[PDB]
């Protein structure tokens, strides 16, 4: 138990084990028309509004509520030729991102699709 | 105390074997076997690590293979720049790197 | 061999970002000028994670909580003087005089006794009453006809006299999906990759303290004394000297003055300075003669480190400017000191008892930003003594070397506190591939 | 300038406050003066005194602004008795030229002294040059203050004389004279001349005649 | 990437005690075992030892375990993941059989059941 | 050690520069400060000026115009000139020995200080007239006398005081009383001075009176028996 960020420096197999210690410090913390309430406040509303935010395309790829979920769309080898002991047992999340930054709104792309049509299917085939 | 092959040899398009074995104190299942391209006197090369797996760019036509006496390193579809010493790594987590006898091909 | 994308939730990634900071403040409770009573409490426990094996690059000199603390002082000091009672009516024609002589030739016109007519609570009635005022708040006409220093360019407001300026410490904290990083190297420049990096929910405690030249109060360095510029090699960028051990420094005010409310009108009285009573002295502040000599012998060495070894430089007094540039000024105890720092900075080094600074005093204070706002500080009663560390210098360069101090811009303030500090945004979405699929 | 009186009992303690307060820090200087005599030093600085003072003469430090110059006399006898004065220096206020009003302490409780009237008839000398006046003499009283008649025979007398206001002695008494101016005639003519004398509520007389 | 720079090709007679610098780059020093591995003429490669430039701590091979001494100084950060770094190694009662080309690896990834396997290595060094 | 001594005309006309002199005996006179005082009848005592021991001058603002304090330090002599006398400027001048005092409040280095006199030694006083009226000598007259017995000597119509009397040139001193003088209307005091003495010395130990009025420069001496 390292802490919240505790595993930032860690490998991306070691920190994938410490996952809901980011996850419960996502939306709590501590935070009239003053200075400090004007501001106070903003910060409580960015908060809420970021935290769902990411919870959206969790819910858009078929995630809800899950900290680690395997997909259907295979892994482009153009995104990261690197391999598995390669990446879980050598890179951190913060190089990882740095790396496969470009490709992010692509796998977006996909993983919003293969939900919005397995959802389909499972609806065809739930009618027999 | 881990002998590979005494030496070998094919030509251009073919494949060779290199062979790894010892007795229960350098191999084999009990431990890990890695592969090294070492030209004499030079850089060495990494080319399979934990007996099969291939370290990052290492071509395709390498290939690794364990029974469970002894270890094996195919190079199928040779190529000029293949003429080298080949040497075997008989290790665990926590420990070293015993190396092989050697093997020119 | 098949590889899937696998989504997580939480991955411990960031990116430097901006966003609003809010405050925290400890428990103490009249109200300060800061506004700490609206801000929230802070844990008693500051939680500070270590962020192993992380290195982050800091760069103190694009940083935005400085930028964004900047703003919040001056927000805080326009919203506290915005209630407080406007002395328009006080801006007329001064007849003033000397106060009591019988001394040094040239320090009897430092304060002056004014008498002038005034509004009262009805309507057609004047008084006239007299105060005390400072030389550096009044100006004349030419006869011993005076003026207030405010009444041609600015707007003047006293200060509720309840709010006080004693600085408190301030929590700067970021919002939940946030997270300041702290740079706990204890050589850091300023600026580059820090090798030794920590997460906070909320800065230390901070003073808001507005000091000149010298820093007072602040944070000290854990091992030498360490040198900040964005480019030393530029002169024009001044010097953030930060001290490892502080040397003290002993201000005081003797003279006794006393408070007299005026009514200027219906629900509206003017605090005049009143009477002097006792000896009339001088304000001055002492540092120990010893210290400061060795303290500024720690400021060279370090300072040769990016000029010579054989290189020799020195320092000087202030260059010119406004009167707020030039002198070491801030509050003590309630009133705006300006000490003379030529006692100071006045040596030259070369290759290998106290003393006392005159301090004048001023109550018409004006803003550093826009000139067209200006307070009036109501005068405190009794005899003022505050004892502070100085913790810090500002010095300037000119292109041997000499330095001189200065610096009248509030946020060089900041920066001397919020070097270590980062805000960074949180991104727990990762995608990355596995051998596992849905289904 | 003006003078301040201020009676105090014998054996009691005189506190005699300055008449001007200091603005500021004060150095505050007393002086005794009896009228006709040169002033003595009592304190110099607030608090220090010269030798040959005693220790009944006190002056209050400048310890802390708000103390009240105050020279104060303990056991008073009747050789206190005198004008004292406040040289009165301070931060605020200029060069005390003056020496300020003057506090003019009389002792009560002394004893009642009776008169020693001593009459002396003209000199021949004097009777020579056409000029005859006697010398009444009163000495040695207390309190200083004494009503002189002068009787030709048994009729009055008061064209002529002229009395002297009374002035203490060294001996903390006090002494006057008065003297009747008349032609060597009326010396003779006369039967005798008397010199009465009343000093609180008694009358003395002492008389003399032409023989 | 990665580079790991040697010392010179100087030679001594034996008794002596020499020290051969290995200098890192293009990656961070600390994440990573040092490895150091001789090729004499007269003998097959024989793994001499690694370190840990994070924990300091040290292992090698019992044929040089009161004879060696190996070391590393502290990094120098120069981006968010390259450092530049420094390893030294010495051997004692020393002769001339010991004479060969000496070279310095980096481990091969920081967690998993190869970690420090020599994986990028140096230019090598001749011996007496 | 240090005392001093007035020395003065005792009368001077109205309109005319009034010269008094002081000379210290004991110590030196360029070495301190010295002060003029003079106390007029009712008006309290008045501080005319004071020169420093490097002999620098400060007078009285009260009279500023019209004084000029000298010294000769060949001697122990000290000066005083007043000029334009009036009637009002009739007093006892003292000269006194003034001690510089040094208060300090604040910082010396500021100047938050000031300096105060005060004067520890004092003369005995040097009386002075002004009165257009012409000086006259007295005419000193026996009393004769007639357990104990007393004798006299009337000194008759002087001007002005004061008059120095001694009974046998300084040696008769016990018993003698010189009683305040007497302003008679004509214009010129009259003084009496007596002596207690035991009626047994009557023969014939010879009792003379010793009158001086320097004013006008008639020493007169007399005796006196039955
Ligand atoms: C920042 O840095 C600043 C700079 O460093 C610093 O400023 C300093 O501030 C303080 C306070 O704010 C200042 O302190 C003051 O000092 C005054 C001077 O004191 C010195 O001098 C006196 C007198 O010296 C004469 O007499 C002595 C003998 O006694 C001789 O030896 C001297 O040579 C000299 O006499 C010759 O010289 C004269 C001038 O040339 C001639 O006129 C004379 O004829 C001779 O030729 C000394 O007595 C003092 O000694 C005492 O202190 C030393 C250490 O210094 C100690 O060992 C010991 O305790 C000694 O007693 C000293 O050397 C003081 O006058 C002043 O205190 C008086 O004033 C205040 C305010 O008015 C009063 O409240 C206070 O109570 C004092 O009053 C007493 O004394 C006066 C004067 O006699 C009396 O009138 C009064 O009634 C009272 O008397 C009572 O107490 C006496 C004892 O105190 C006692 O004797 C009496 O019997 C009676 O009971 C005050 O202390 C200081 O000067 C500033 N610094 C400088 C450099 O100026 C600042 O604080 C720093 N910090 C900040 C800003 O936070
Ligand atoms: C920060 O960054 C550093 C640098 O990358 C990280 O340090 C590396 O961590 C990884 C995993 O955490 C390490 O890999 C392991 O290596 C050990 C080999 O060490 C063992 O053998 C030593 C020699 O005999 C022995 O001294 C050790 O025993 C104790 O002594 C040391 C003294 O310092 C002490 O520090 C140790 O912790 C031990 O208590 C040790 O036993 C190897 O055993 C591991 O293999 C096991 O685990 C893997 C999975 O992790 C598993 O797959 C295997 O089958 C086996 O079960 C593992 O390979 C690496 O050695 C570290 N050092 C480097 C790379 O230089 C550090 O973890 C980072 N921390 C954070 C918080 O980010
Ligand atoms: C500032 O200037 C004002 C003048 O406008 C000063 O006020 C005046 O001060 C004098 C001197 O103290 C006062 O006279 C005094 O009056 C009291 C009470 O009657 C009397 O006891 C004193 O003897 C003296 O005569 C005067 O009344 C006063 N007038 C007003 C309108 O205040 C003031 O003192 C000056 N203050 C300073 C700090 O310089
Ligand atoms: C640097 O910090 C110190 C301490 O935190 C500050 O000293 C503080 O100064 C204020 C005002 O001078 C003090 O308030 C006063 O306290 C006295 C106590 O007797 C009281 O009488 C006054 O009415 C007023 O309340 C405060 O106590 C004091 N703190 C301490 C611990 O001494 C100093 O002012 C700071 N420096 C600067 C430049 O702000
Ligand atoms: C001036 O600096 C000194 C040294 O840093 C401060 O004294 C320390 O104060 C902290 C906070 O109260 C304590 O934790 C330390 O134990 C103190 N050490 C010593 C030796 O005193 C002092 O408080 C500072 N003063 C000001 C006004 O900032
Ligand atoms: C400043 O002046 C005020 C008055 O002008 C002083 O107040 C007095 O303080 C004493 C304390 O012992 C009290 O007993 C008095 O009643 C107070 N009087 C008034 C009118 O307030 C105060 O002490 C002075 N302060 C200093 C440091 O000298
Ligand atoms: C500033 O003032 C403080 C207190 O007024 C001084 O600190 C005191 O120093 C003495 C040394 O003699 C100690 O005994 C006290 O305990 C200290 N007081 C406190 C509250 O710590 C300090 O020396 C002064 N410094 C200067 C430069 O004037
Ligand atoms: C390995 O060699 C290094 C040489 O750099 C030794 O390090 C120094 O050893 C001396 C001798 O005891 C110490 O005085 C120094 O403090 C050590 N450090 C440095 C930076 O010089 C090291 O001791 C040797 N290995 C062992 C196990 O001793
Ligand atoms: O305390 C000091 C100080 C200390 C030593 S000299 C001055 N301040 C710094 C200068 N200053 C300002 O510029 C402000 C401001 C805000 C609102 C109205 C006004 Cl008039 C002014 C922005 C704060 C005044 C307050
Ligand atoms: C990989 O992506 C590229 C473009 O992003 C696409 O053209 C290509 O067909 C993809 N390959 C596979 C195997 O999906
Ligand atoms: C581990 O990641 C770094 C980051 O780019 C890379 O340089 C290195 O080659 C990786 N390790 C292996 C064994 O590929
Ligand atoms: C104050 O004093 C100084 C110096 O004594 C003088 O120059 C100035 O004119 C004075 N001012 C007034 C208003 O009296
Ligand atoms: C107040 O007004 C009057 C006009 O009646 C003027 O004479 C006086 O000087 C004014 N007061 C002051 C202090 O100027
Ligand atoms: C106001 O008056 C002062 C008096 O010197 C002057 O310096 C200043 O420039 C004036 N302000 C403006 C805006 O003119
Ligand atoms: C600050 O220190 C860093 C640390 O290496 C250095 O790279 C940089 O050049 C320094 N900058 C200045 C202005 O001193
Ligand atoms: C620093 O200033 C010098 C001249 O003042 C300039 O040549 C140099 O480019 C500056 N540094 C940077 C990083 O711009
Ligand atoms: C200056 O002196 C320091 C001593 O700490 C030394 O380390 C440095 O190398 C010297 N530099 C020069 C240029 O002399
Ligand atoms: C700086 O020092 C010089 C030399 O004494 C002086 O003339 C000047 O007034 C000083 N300036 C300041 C702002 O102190
Ligand atoms: C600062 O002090 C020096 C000497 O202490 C003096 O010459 C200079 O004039 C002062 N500066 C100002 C602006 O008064
Ligand atoms: C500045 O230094 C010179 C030389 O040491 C000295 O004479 C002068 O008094 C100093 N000025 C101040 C204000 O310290």
């Amino acid at each position: 138990f390292l802490g919240f960020l505790g595993a930032a420096g860690s490998t991306m197999g070691a920190a994938s084990m410490t996952l809901t210690v980011q996850a419960r410090n996502l939306l709590s913390g501590i935070v009239k028309l003053t200075v400090w309430g004007i501001k106070q406040l903003q910060a409580r509303v960015l908060a809420v509004e970021r935290y769902l935010r990411d919870q959206q395309l969790l819910g858009i790829w078929g995630c809800s509520g899950k900290l680690i979920c395997c997909t259907n769309v295979p892994w482009n080898s153009s995104w990261s030729n690197r391999n598995l002991s390669e990446i879980w047992d050598n890179m951190t999340w913060l190089q990882w991102d740095k790396e496969i930054s470009n490709y992010t709104q692509i796998i977006y792309g996909l993983l919003e699709e293969s939900q919005n049509q397995q959802e389909k299917n499972e609806q065809d085939l739930l009618a027999l | 105390v881990l002998t590979q092959s005494a030496s070998v040899s094919g030509s251009l398009g073919q494949s060779v074997t290199i062979s790894c074995t010892g007795p229960n104190s350098v191999c084999c299942s009990h431990k890990s076997i890695s592969w090294y391209q070492w030209p004499p006197g030079r850089a060495p090369t990494l080319i399979i690590y934990e007996d099969n797996e291939r370290a990052p760019g290492i071509s395709p036509r390498f290939s690794g293979y364990k029974s469970y006496w002894s270890a094996y390193l195919t190079i199928s579809d040779l190529r000029p720049e293949d003429e080298t010493t080949y040497y075997c790594c008989s290790y665990t987590h926590n420990s070293g790197c015993v190396f092989g006898t050697g093997t020119k091909v | 061999e098949n590889l899937w994308v696998t989504v997580y939730y939480g991955v411990p990634v960031w990116k430097d970002a901006e966003t609003t900071l809010f405050c925290a403040s400890d428990a103490k409770a009249k109200h300060n000028v800061w506004a700490t009573h609206a801000c929230v409490p802070t844990d008693p426990n500051p939680q500070e994670i270590h962020l192993e094996n992380v290195t982050e690059e800091f760069n103190m000199w694009k940083n935005n909580m400085v930028e964004q603390m900047h703003t919040d002082i001056i927000s805080l000091w326009d919203q506290s003087l915005k209630p407080c009672v406007k002395l328009t009516p006080l801006c007329v024609t001064l007849q003033c005089t000397n106060v009591t002589n019988a001394i040094t030739d040239d320090m009897r016109g430092e304060l002056k006794n004014c008498s002038f007519n005034m509004t009262t609570e009805l309507r057609d009635k004047k008084q006239k009453v007299y105060s005390l005022f400072y030389r550096l708040d009044v100006v004349q006409i030419n006869n011993k006809e005076y003026r207030l220093i405010n009444c041609n360019t600015s707007a003047i407001t006293q200060a509720c006299p309840k709010v006080s300026f004693e600085p408190i410490p301030i929590h700067y904290c970021a919002p939940a999906g946030f997270a300041i990083l702290k740079c706990k190297d204890k050589k850091f420049n300023g600026t580059g990759p820090c090798p030794s990096v920590s997460t906070v929910q909320c800065t230390h405690g901070i003073k808001p303290v507005v000091s000149t030249q010298l820093l007072l109060n602040g944070s000290l360095a854990e091992e030498e004394v360490m040198i900040r510029s964005e480019n030393i090699t530029n002169n024009a960028k001044n010097i953030l000297v930060q001290f490892n051990t502080p040397v003290q420094i002993n201000c005081t005010r003797p003279n006794n003055n006393t408070r007299k409310s005026i009514r200027i009108g219906p629900g509206q009285a003017f605090y005049a300075t009143g009477d002097i009573i006792g000896d009339i002295r001088q304000a001055h502040c002492n540092v120990s003669k010893a210290t400061w000599n060795e303290t500024l012998g720690k400021v060279v060495k370090q300072l040769r480190k990016h000029f010579g070894n054989n290189t020799i430089i020195r320092f000087a007094n202030s260059s010119g400017g406004d009167l707020e540039v030039t002198t070491h000024s801030f509050n003590c105890g309630g009133e705006f000191f300006y000490c003379n720092t030529s006692g100071l900075f006045n040596s030259t080094w070369i290759s290998n008892d106290s003393i006392t600074l005159p301090c004048r005093i001023k109550q018409i204070i004006n803003m550093w930003q826009r000139i067209g706002q200006a307070m009036y500080a109501p005068p405190i009663q009794g005899v003022i003594r505050c004892v502070s560390n100085i913790t810090g210098l500002i010095l300037t360069r000119d292109g041997t070397e000499t330095f001189r101090p200065g610096g009248g811009d509030m946020r060089d303030n900041w920066r001397s506190e919020l070097y270590k500090y980062k805000v960074v945004k949180i991104e727990p979405l990762g995608v990355a591939p596995t051998r596992c699929k849905r289904r | 300038s003006y003078v301040r009186p201020l009676s105090v009992a014998l054996g009691e303690t005189a506190s005699i406050s300055c008449g001007r307060q200091a603005l500021g820090s004060r150095a505050v200087q007393w002086y005794q003066h009896r009228p006709g005599q040169a002033p003595i030093l009592l304190i110099y600085n607030n608090q220090d005194r010269p030798s040959g003072i005693p220790e009944r003469f006190s002056g209050t430090p400048d310890i802390n602004f708000g103390t009240r110059a105050t020279l104060t006399i303990s056991g008073v006898e009747a050789g206190d008795e005198a004008d004292y004065y406040c040289h009165m220096w301070d931060s605020r206020s200029g060069f005390s030229w003056s020496f300020g009003g003057a506090t003019r302490l009389t002792v009560l409780g002394q004893p009642k002294a009776a008169p020693s009237v001593t009459l002396f008839p003209p000199s021949s000398e004097e009777l020579q040059a056409n000029k005859a006046t006697l010398v009444c003499l009163i000495s040695d009283f207390y309190p200083g203050a004494v009503t002189v008649a002068w009787k030709a025979d048994s009729s009055p007398v008061k064209a002529g004389v002229e009395t002297t206001t009374p002035s203490k002695q060294s001996n903390n008494k006090y002494a006057a004279s008065s003297y009747l101016s008349l032609t060597p005639m009326q010396w003779k003519m006369h039967k005798s001349y008397s010199c009465q004398v009343t000093h609180e509520g008694s009358t003395v007389e002492k008389t003399v005649a032409p023989t | 990437q990665g580079q790991l720079v040697q010392s010179g090709a100087t030679t001594t007679k034996p008794g002596s005690s020499v020290k051969i610098s290995c200098k890192t780059s293009g990656y961070r020093f600390n994440f990573y075992h040092i490895n150091w591995i001789r090729q004499t003429a007269g003998r097959g490669p024989e793994w001499m030892g690694w370190i840990s430039p994070y924990s300091g701590d040290k292992n090698l091979a019992p044929a040089f375990q009161d004879r060696v001494n190996m070391t590393t100084d502290t990094e120098v950060p120069v981006t968010s993941f390259t450092s530049t770094g420094a390893a030294y190694m010495e051997i004692r009662n020393l002769t001339s059989d010991d004479t060969g080309t000496y070279f310095c690896a980096k481990g091969l990834l920081r967690d998993g059941s190869s970690t420090w396997l020599p994986y990028l290595w140096g230019q090598g060094t001749l011996l007496t | 050690q240090v005392q001093l001594q007035e020395s003065g005309p005792g009368l001077v006309k109205p309109s005319e520069t009034l010269s008094l002199t002081c000379t210290v005996s004991g110590g030196s006179i360029s070495n301190y400060y010295w002060s003029w005082i003079r106390q007029s009848p009712g008006k309290g005592l008045e501080w005319i000026g004071y020169i420093s021991d490097s002999e620098s001058t400060n007078y009285n603002p009260s009279l500023k115009s019209r004084v000029i304090i000298s010294v000769d330090t060949s001697k122990n002599q000290l000066s005083l000139k007043l000029n334009s006398v009036t009637a009002a400027d009739s007093a006892i001048y003292y000269c006194a020995r003034a001690q510089q005092g040094k208060r300090i409040y604040g910082m010396v280095s500021f100047g938050e200080f000031f300096y105060y006199y005060y004067m520890d030694v004092w003369g005995k006083g040097t009386t002075v007239t002004v009165s257009s009226a012409s000086t006259k000598g007295p005419s000193v007259f026996p009393l004769a006398p007639s357990g104990t017995a007393a004798l006299g000597c009337l000194v008759k119509d002087y001007f002005p005081e004061p008059v120095t009397v001694s009974w046998n040139s300084g040696a008769l001193t016990s018993g003698v009383h010189t009683f305040p003088a007497v302003l008679q209307s004509s214009g010129l005091y009259s003084l009496s001075s007596v002596v207690t003495v035991p009626s047994s010395s009557l023969g014939t130990q010879t009792y003379i009176c010793n009158v001086n009025h320097k004013p006008s420069n008639t020493k007169v001496d007399k005796k006196v028996e039955p």
